[PDB]
């Protein structure tokens, strides 16, 4: 019982309700970020200068 | 030697009953316009009317054969 | 401080429940959607017919404004 | 006059609203504008360091950038002077002042084109259309010497004579340089010096949505669950009666 | 006081306008507009800060230094992009605030009422002024155009105008002095607003139906400080939408233009929230007729709680006036669009006869209809 | 007289957990508890970002 | 006419503050007459429009109406503060022309 | 970052500008919270005693 | 004014030399400035010899 285990460590004390607000965030970027630019990238592929970079790129 | 894929797309657009239709109007026009001098009228409208269908006919197509 | 000194009013019971006890979104279709139709009809002829009227307007002027650049073929006729 | 045609709708390839710019296409409108356009138009607000990490590399940037001459000073004797291009220098300008660029192209002036497709209704419909859309005359109508006919410029006399024409250059890279395609070329081109953030702000706007759906969720959700206690509460009236 | 949110002269204030604050149980979405008004003007003026730290008010600068905010500020196109488009939410917003007041009667609180008009000139002023600070072709003729008007006011016309222009055209110390105002206005608003909220919290908010709302009153907090930030979200999607994906949509590529003097663009037309009174403007062929004409098409809302002549507060019960109110709205589309028009057959006509129906229907048929509603109630 | 008062039945709204008026409603407690203040958790989150 | 007495009973039901249990009188706009209508109504008067115009609020909160079995019907709607308010109005024109002479 | 570069240069400028025309206006603000604060108790006096006998 | 580097200086000399009374408004701002610096420090020293900071 998630809501119930949640509800006892995380929403009862506002302080571990910030707390879990903040790690929260600092997990959901890092994750909302990559899957934002994979789905971004993947929908343009080899248009952009990432992709067709090999191309003149070796000195 | 090299084709423009332009002007390719740009024949076959020409046979559409559209521009058929449209380019027929712009010779009778500019046939008696050509024929008679001293007037106003110009084919302009009617040049326009060609242009417009045909290049509308292109846009679909032409980009398909870009790189 | 505005609450207390609002109106004189008598014999009114009231009952209500904790957010916690009950539904946020409750009887979407039996009672909301059935409800958002209702008011959606009785305004629907008030709304909606000035803005056809414009529809039309705006319409035809648009058209009879493109109708006079396109040419008359009975100016060229007598030349 | 008073008659316009309009351009049609090509569908570019950076036209979806998720859709990026083709970068391949960049990088050889720039060729197209560096060895033709260039000559009569100049695009003050792009600079060789722009191209870097976009549609360059950096060893190709300064090389494009020491292909040019600039003019620095003062000098110790408070002397102008030439020296080699830098990446931090912007593309070169053909005349020094509109007077000169109009003397040089008949009275007529070629336009900056750093802002083109956002300056003219039509955008790069509307230069792809033009570039590829000259022709002759309709009867009836005389364009006065000097002038050429296009059906897409207003007034249809333009002063730039027809820029391009199938290989009038050739791309490095080996793509078939018939006209519409390095007219396609340029345009791509010129809608990125128009806004270098294209792509940006593109990605931005995907998450900008998504972020706004689970927001504006999550919040009608707690303004029902607040409002719940009204929304259902119920009332009587008792009189003494 | 027990709380200290009672009796700090501060957090007091907060308080009782914010958290204690009573308000009708039953104010709908409509009235969710006065919020968004006010988070708008403090967005707007933190993005105008920000961009008037990389402007130039020069006429040799002013378009470049915007282009170079854009091109190589970090998130200057971004901050440039919000500020343009935020002028258009403001307008948005303030225009369903005013069509609210006006269906709900909410004009009855007079003074309320009479310093909402200001706000709304005020920030109209202030689009104007802004509007001229990246020096385009649009940015200079709309001004030249408009501010010429004034010479239409006999006696003390060339006058008044080559003093606000500082010379005899539009140039070099009329942009400074605009940059000025336009940088002033925006506090003024803010400083009116506090004036706007005073007189509303006399009598509270109105309602809907137009009744007591005494019987029913419920704290701002957290009923409509959770329904206004929901409202914020929801309108904020479109703006930012339309905002990223289609940056270029409402505004007029005329101004990619540098301005230029000797070359007068082909049609001169205002940005969308302008439109319907450019077309009142030209309705009237005489300069200062037409003066008078866009003058009062504004001034008019000064009047609205004179005309008011319904035995009850809103619209809610009465069928005529809805229709009549909804053709009101749509006269407005259509003055809208005969605005972007340019002055040729059929536009002139049908723009002359939706300006006339315009006042019409707010000085004759609104009071009209009323009265002959109150007798179809037997009043 | 107050007798006569009774709370009408809210069925209708009830979440399931407590709608048996014959069960604690305290063991579904930290349960209805704790998913809206996910949610509002969440929204915390969201915003944050 | 008894003809415009149908267009009445036309608008009476157009109007629509029936469907939230309201009498013609409870939506009169509270102007200074209606003010002091309203302090000389019965007790029971004055607590039946109370409620009536409380319940009106929370449908109107709630987006909903009355079953159609209790809207009030037109020849069942009582002008309660009509009498009242015709009374007031009267005083204060008399008091008007009196300060006038 | 307060520079906007390297050096007092054109970036500081600008900014400064803006910043001059801005905090006047908050000076404004605040001052009418000082006459706020002030008024709950009213003015002092050089004697230092209430001055409630005597106003 | 004109906030920048090229023209800053010059547009307060052209301020003065050119704009109608520019001059007076000028000093009367930067002398306004000096008032206002000698005001606030007697509105201070008024505070600390009279325990107005209670
Ligand atoms: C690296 C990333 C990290 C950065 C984030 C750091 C920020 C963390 C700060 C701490 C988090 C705040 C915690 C608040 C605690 C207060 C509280 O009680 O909860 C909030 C409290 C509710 O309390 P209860 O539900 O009753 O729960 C009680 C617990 N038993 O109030 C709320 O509802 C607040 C949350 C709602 C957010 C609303 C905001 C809406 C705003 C819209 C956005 C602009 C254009 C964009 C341009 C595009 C680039
Ligand atoms: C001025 C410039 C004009 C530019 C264009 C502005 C944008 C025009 C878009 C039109 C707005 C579309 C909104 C459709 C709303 C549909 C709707 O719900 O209407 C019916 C609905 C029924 O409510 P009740 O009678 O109280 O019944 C309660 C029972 N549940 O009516 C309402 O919501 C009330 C109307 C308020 C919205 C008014 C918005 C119109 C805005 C236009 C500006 C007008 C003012 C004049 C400005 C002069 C300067
Ligand atoms: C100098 C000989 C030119 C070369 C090489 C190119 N252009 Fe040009 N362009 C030139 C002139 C003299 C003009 C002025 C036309 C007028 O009568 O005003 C132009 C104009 C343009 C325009 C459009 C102008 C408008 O719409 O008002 C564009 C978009 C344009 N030129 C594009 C363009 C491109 C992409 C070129 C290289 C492929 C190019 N021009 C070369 C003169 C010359
Ligand atoms: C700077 C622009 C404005 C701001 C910031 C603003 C703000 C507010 C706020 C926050 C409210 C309360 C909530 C609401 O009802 O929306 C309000 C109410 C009101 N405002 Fe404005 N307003 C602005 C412009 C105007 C204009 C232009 C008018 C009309 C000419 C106006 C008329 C009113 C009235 C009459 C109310 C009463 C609402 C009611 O019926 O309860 N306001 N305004
Ligand atoms: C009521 C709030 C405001 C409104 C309605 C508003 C509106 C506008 C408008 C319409 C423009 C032109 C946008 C464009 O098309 O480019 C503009 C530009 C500008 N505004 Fe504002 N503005 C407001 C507040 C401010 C404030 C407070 C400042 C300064 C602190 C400011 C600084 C600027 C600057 C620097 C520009 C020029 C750069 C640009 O064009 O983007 N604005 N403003
Ligand atoms: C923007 C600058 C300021 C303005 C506009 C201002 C304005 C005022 C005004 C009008 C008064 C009432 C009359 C008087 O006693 O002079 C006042 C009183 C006072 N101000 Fe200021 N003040 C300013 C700055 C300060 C400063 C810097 C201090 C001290 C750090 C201060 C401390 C006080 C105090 C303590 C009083 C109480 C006077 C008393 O009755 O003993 N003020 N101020
Ligand atoms: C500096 O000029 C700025 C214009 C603008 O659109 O501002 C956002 C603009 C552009 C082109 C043509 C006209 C305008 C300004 O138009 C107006 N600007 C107005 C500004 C304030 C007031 C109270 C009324 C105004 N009316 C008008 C009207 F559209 F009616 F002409
Ligand atoms: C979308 O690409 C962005 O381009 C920017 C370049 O201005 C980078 O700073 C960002 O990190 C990157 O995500
Ligand atoms: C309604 C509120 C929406 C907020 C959306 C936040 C998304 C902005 O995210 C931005 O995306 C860019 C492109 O990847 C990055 O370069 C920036 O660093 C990043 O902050
Ligand atoms: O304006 C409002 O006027 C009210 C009346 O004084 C104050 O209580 C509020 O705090 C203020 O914001």
């Amino acid at each position: 019982a998630l809501l119930r285990q949640a509800y006892s460590a995380l929403f009862r004390r506002t302080s571990t309700f910030a707390l879990t607000v903040v790690l929260g965030a600092v997990l959901f970027e890092r994750a909302f970020d990559q899957g934002a630019d994979a789905i971004f990238e993947h929908l343009n592929e080899g248009k952009l200068w990432k992709h067709i970079k090999h191309k003149y790129e070796a000195s | 030697e090299l084709v423009d894929p332009l002007t390719t797309i740009r024949e076959h657009c020409e046979q559409t009953e559209k521009c058929v239709k449209a380019r027929e109007r712009l010779e009778l026009c500019d046939a008696r316009v050509s024929s008679r001098s001293h007037t106003e009228e110009q084919c302009t409208e009617e040049l326009f009317d060609f242009l417009h269908a045909r290049d509308h006919c292109v846009a679909h197509k032409l980009f398909n054969k870009l790189k | 401080i505005h609450f207390g000194n609002l109106a004189r009013v008598r014999h009114i019971i009231t009952y209500s429940l904790s957010p916690f006890e009950q539904r946020a979104i409750p009887n979407i279709f039996s009672d909301a959607l059935p409800n958002v139709w209702r008011r959606f009809s009785s305004q629907v002829f008030k709304v909606a017919p000035p803005f056809l009227g414009a529809y039309l307007l705006y319409s035809w002027g648009t058209q009879e404004f493109e109708r006079l650049k396109r040419k008359n073929p009975a100016d060229y006729e007598n030349d | 006059g008073e008659l316009e045609l309009h351009p049609p709708a090509f569908p570019w390839s950076h036209g979806g609203p998720l859709s990026a710019l083709d970068h391949s296409s960049v990088r050889r409108g720039f060729q197209v504008y560096k060895q033709v356009c260039s000559a009569c138009h100049s695009m003050d607000y792009v600079a060789f360091r722009n191209l870097i990490g976009v549609t360059h590399t950096e060893a190709e940037a300064k090389a494009l950038a020491e292909e040019v001459e600039v003019q620095d000073g003062p000098d110790e004797n408070g002397e102008l002077f030439m020296r080699p291009g830098k990446i931090s220098d912007y593309f070169p300008k053909p005349y020094p002042n509109p007077e000169a660029a109009r003397a040089a192209n008949n009275g007529a002036l070629p336009p900056d084109l750093s802002y083109i497709v956002n300056a003219r209704h039509g955008g790069e419909d509307y230069v792809f259309s033009l570039l590829t859309g000259y022709c002759d005359p309709p009867a009836g109508v005389v364009v006065r010497e000097g002038l050429h006919y296009n059906p897409y410029f207003p007034g249809q006399a333009i002063g730039m004579a027809p820029p391009i024409y199938n290989e009038i250059l050739e791309y490095d890279d080996g793509t078939p340089a018939t006209m519409s395609q390095i007219a396609k070329d340029v345009c791509t081109f010129l809608r990125w010096a128009a806004e270098p953030e294209h792509d940006q702000r593109k990605r931005m706007g995907l998450k900008m949505l998504l972020i706004s759906a689970l927001l504006t969720s999550l919040l009608y959700y707690m303004k029902r669950h607040k409002w719940s206690v009204l929304k259902s509460r119920k009332m009587a009236y008792r009189p003494p009666k | 006081a027990p709380n200290i949110r009672k009796s700090h002269p501060l957090l007091k204030m907060i308080n009782n306008s914010l958290i204690d604050l009573p308000a009708p149980s039953n104010i709908s979405a409509w009235w969710n507009f006065g919020s968004l008004l006010a988070v708008c003007l403090m967005t707007q003026i933190l993005t105008g800060l920000l961009l008037a730290m990389h402007y130039t008010a020069d006429t040799s600068l002013a378009f470049s230094s915007v282009a170079h905010t854009c091109r190589n500020v970090q998130y200057g196109w971004l901050i440039r992009n919000l500020h343009a488009n935020g002028a258009s939410f403001f307008f948005i917003c303030i225009f369903l605030h005013i069509g609210r007041g006006l269906y709900y009667g909410s004009y009855l609180y007079k003074e309320t009422w009479n310093t909402g008009v200001i706000l709304l000139l005020t920030l109209m002023a202030t689009a104007f002024v802004g509007y001229v600070l990246p020096w385009g072709q649009m940015s200079f003729w709309g001004a030249t155009v408009i501010t010429n008007l004034f010479s239409a006011i006999p006696y003390i016309g060339h006058t008044l105008v080559e003093w606000a222009w500082g010379g005899f055209s539009v140039d070099n110390p009329t942009l400074t002095r605009f940059f000025a105002l336009h940088f002033l206005l925006p506090f003024a608003i803010a400083g009116i607003t506090i004036i706007h909220l005073t007189f509303l919290h006399e009598s509270g908010s109105n309602n809907p139906l137009g009744i007591s709302s005494d019987s029913d009153k419920i704290p701002f907090h957290p009923y409509y400080s959770f329904k206004d930030i929901l409202g914020l979200t929801l309108m904020l999607t479109p703006f930012l939408t339309l905002a990223l994906f289609s940056p270029n949509l409402l505004g007029d590529p005329e101004n990619f233009t540098p301005a230029n003097p000797l070359v007068t663009p082909p049609h001169i037309k205002p940005e969308w929230y302008f439109l319907f009174a450019y077309a009142i403007l030209r309705s009237i062929p005489n300069k200062l007729g037409g003066v008078l004409a866009l003058a009062a098409s504004v001034l008019i809302l000064f009047l609205i709680p004179f005309l008011h002549k319904s035995k009850q507060r809103t619209m809610t019960f009465r069928p005529l006036s809805q229709t009549l109110f909804w053709l009101l709205v749509a006269n407005l589309l259509i003055l809208t669009w005969i605005g972007s028009q340019p002055v040729e057959h059929p536009f002139i006509i049908i723009g002359q006869m939706a300006s006339l129906s315009y006042f019409t229907i707010l000085l004759i048929l609104f009071p009209t209809i009323g009265t002959l509603e109150n007798k179809m109630l037997n009043y | 007289v107050h007798n006569d008062v009774t709370v009408p039945d809210f069925s209708a709204y009830r979440r399931e957990d407590v709608m048996d008026a014959t069960t604690s409603s305290q063991t579904s407690s930290e349960d209805r508890k704790g998913f809206s203040y996910l949610v509002t958790a969440t929204a915390c989150v969201a915003t944050a970002y | 006419g008894r003809l415009m007495d149908r267009i009445r009973k036309w608008y009476y039901n157009a109007a629509g503050f029936n469907k939230y249990g309201l009498m013609r009188d409870d939506t009169l706009y509270e102007d200074d007459d209606v003010k002091e209508a309203l302090k000389r109504l019965p007790e029971d008067l004055y607590n039946e429009r109370m409620f009536r115009i409380k319940r009106a609020l929370d449908l109107s909160l709630k987006h909903r109406i009355l079953p159609k079995e209790q809207w009030v019907k037109y020849e069942e709607d009582k002008p309660y503060l009509e009498p009242y308010l015709k009374e007031v109005i009267r005083e204060r024109l008399e008091r008007e022309a009196w300060n006038k002479k």
